């Protein structure tokens, strides 16, 4: 009887009538003559914003069933109310939903011309590649225009000018996990994420990052985001494209690196930081011409080679390279510091896994090593060792004069931090070499008050 | 059976 | 193609 007058209302878009006629009892009641439809399917079809939102307050179904076995999303998406796309999107509808046919949303909007709602379902992350009974695509069945959308190569022209202009809701308003990789018709034939590495877009990279840009994405000429970025100068950027996964030493077709360029155009600071990211200076080109060959300025030449010899040992300690290690080896490199850390190559040595790390460590002091060198937040290398429980490498530090009692930024000992770990033997050897445990941490611990029972046990015989 | 065309239409 | 300058910009 009064379903009726409901389901009338729904269509027309008629909220307060709407609101009079609905209730929890008949909110997601069946039209049971005709197609089987709820009342949020009439809605949702008609393009009724209003009557959705009080529907969907209501507690309607937004996965509801017709008879053909679609939902309110597919109706919405053949009729093009991309307003009410994104609404029902954002109660949780699936834009990969299917018909007993095996239509998706995508389908009925892509057959229907309807970019709008097209763009709407493939950034909600809906499916072109999904087949119907039949086994045709979204793509398959799609209208000439909405094809262009299914293959990532729409507005891509003002997609890619968005992306080198730095404008982003212009771009947000056109980019799909599809046209996010495109590239440029003619010319360098670049990516989004080129042009916006080159430009300096450094919110606009984050965005098509996100998005699942492709950081190893080549231009015509073999070039990858990172090149871009690295011959202007931008730093902001280079971080954020070697954050995500962005091949430091990724070679072009003339096979220059990234330092190349970097060097070519006297970018002193960002060579400073591909080197520390495991750039190579000595790599040859197709030209025969290296990095270093390449830096106009004297002092990048010489920076270039200081600052790898440097980042080279600094690695080969880690990974306790013996052999390595022996080889880059001066005196002006065997203190050099990381530039964030403040990494010497000793503190590398006494944290690393590998199994000759004593040796690594012993020879490195026989070279003139720091022994108390300080990192970034006051911790020789023996608080590196006493943290971890190395504690071969202990015996080589106190052989070569390590102070046993240097404090940390908190005022904490090496036997501070091996007591708060729980290490055992840790603690025990660091009494015998001559760690006081008596000394009170700017916090006002003891060893023994950070320490478990065990460690407890072992600090107080002294 | 064989498929049928959704409920609505396109507004103005 | 033949070599370019890398598409981007200073300032």
């Amino acid at each position: 009887g009064a379903l009726r007058e409901l389901l009338e209302a729904c269509r027309n878009g008629d909220v307060s009538r709407v609101k009079r006629l609905v209730d929890a009892a008949n909110v997601n009641a069946k039209d049971m003559a005709g197609r089987k439809s709820s009342p949020l399917h009439f809605a949702a079809g008609f393009g009724r914003k209003d009557v959705v939102e009080h529907l969907l307050q209501m507690g309607a179904n937004v996965h509801a069933r017709d008879d053909g076995g679609l939902i309110p999303l597919h109706n919405a998406c053949s009729f093009g109310h991309a307003e009410v796309v994104s609404l029902l999107l954002c109660q949780g509808a699936d834009p990969n939903a299917r018909d007993n046919w095996n239509y998706t949303p995508l389908h009925e909007a892509a057959i229907k011309g309807k970019i709008d709602v097209c763009i709407v379902l493939l950034q909600h992350g809906a499916d072109p590649n999904i087949r119907n009974t039949d086994g045709k695509s979204a793509l398959d069945l799609a209208d000439p225009s909405a094809k262009a959308v299914l293959t990532g190569e729409y507005k891509k022209d003002e997609l890619l000018e968005a992306a080198r202009s730095g404008n982003e809701e212009k771009l947000m308003a056109l980019l799909t996990p599809l046209n996010v990789n495109c590239h440029a018709s003619d010319g360098r034939k670049s990516t989004p994420l080129h042009l916006a590495a080159g430009y300096n877009r450094v919110r606009i990279v984050q965005l098509l990052l996100q998005h699942g840009a492709d950081v190893h994405a080549k231009d015509k000429g073999g070039l990858v985001p990172l090149h871009n970025a690295c011959s202007y100068g931008h730093y902001e950027v280079t971080e954020l494209l070697l954050k995500h996964g962005a091949c430091v030493n990724a070679m072009d077709l003339w096979q220059f690196t990234p330092l190349h360029e970097a060097a070519s155009k006297n970018r002193v600071e960002v060579c400073s930081l591909l080197l520390s990211h495991g750039a190579d200076p000595t790599l040859v080109n197709c030209h025969g011409k290296s990095a270093v060959d390449m830096a106009p300025t004297p002092e990048l030449r010489e920076r270039l080679t200081y600052e790898f010899k440097g980042h080279s040992l600094l690695q080969a300690a880690r990974e306790a390279d013996l052999a390595k290690v022996k080889k880059t080896l001066a005196l002006e490199i065997i203190n050099f510091k990381q530039p964030q850390s403040h990494e010497t190559a000793l503190h590398c040595a006494v944290a690393s896994l590998h199994p000759k790390r004593k040796q690594v460590t012993e020879l490195l002091l026989r070279k003139g090593a720091n022994v108390n060198e300080k990192n970034k937040d006051f911790m020789t290398p023996l608080h590196v060792a006493a943290e971890r429980a190395h504690n071969d490498v202990m015996e080589v530090l106190h052989k070569h004069g390590a102070k046993m009692n240097a404090l940390d930024t908190l005022g904490q000992t090496a036997l501070h931090r091996a007591a708060l770990a729980g290490h055992l033997q840790t603690c025990r050897l660091l009494l015998s070499y001559g760690s006081d445990p008596s000394i009170i941490s700017l916090q006002g611990f003891t060893a023994a008050q950070m320490g478990n029972e065990a460690v407890q046990q072992i600090l107080s015989e002294s | 059976g064989y498929r049928q065309s959704p409920d609505g239409a396109c507004s103005v």
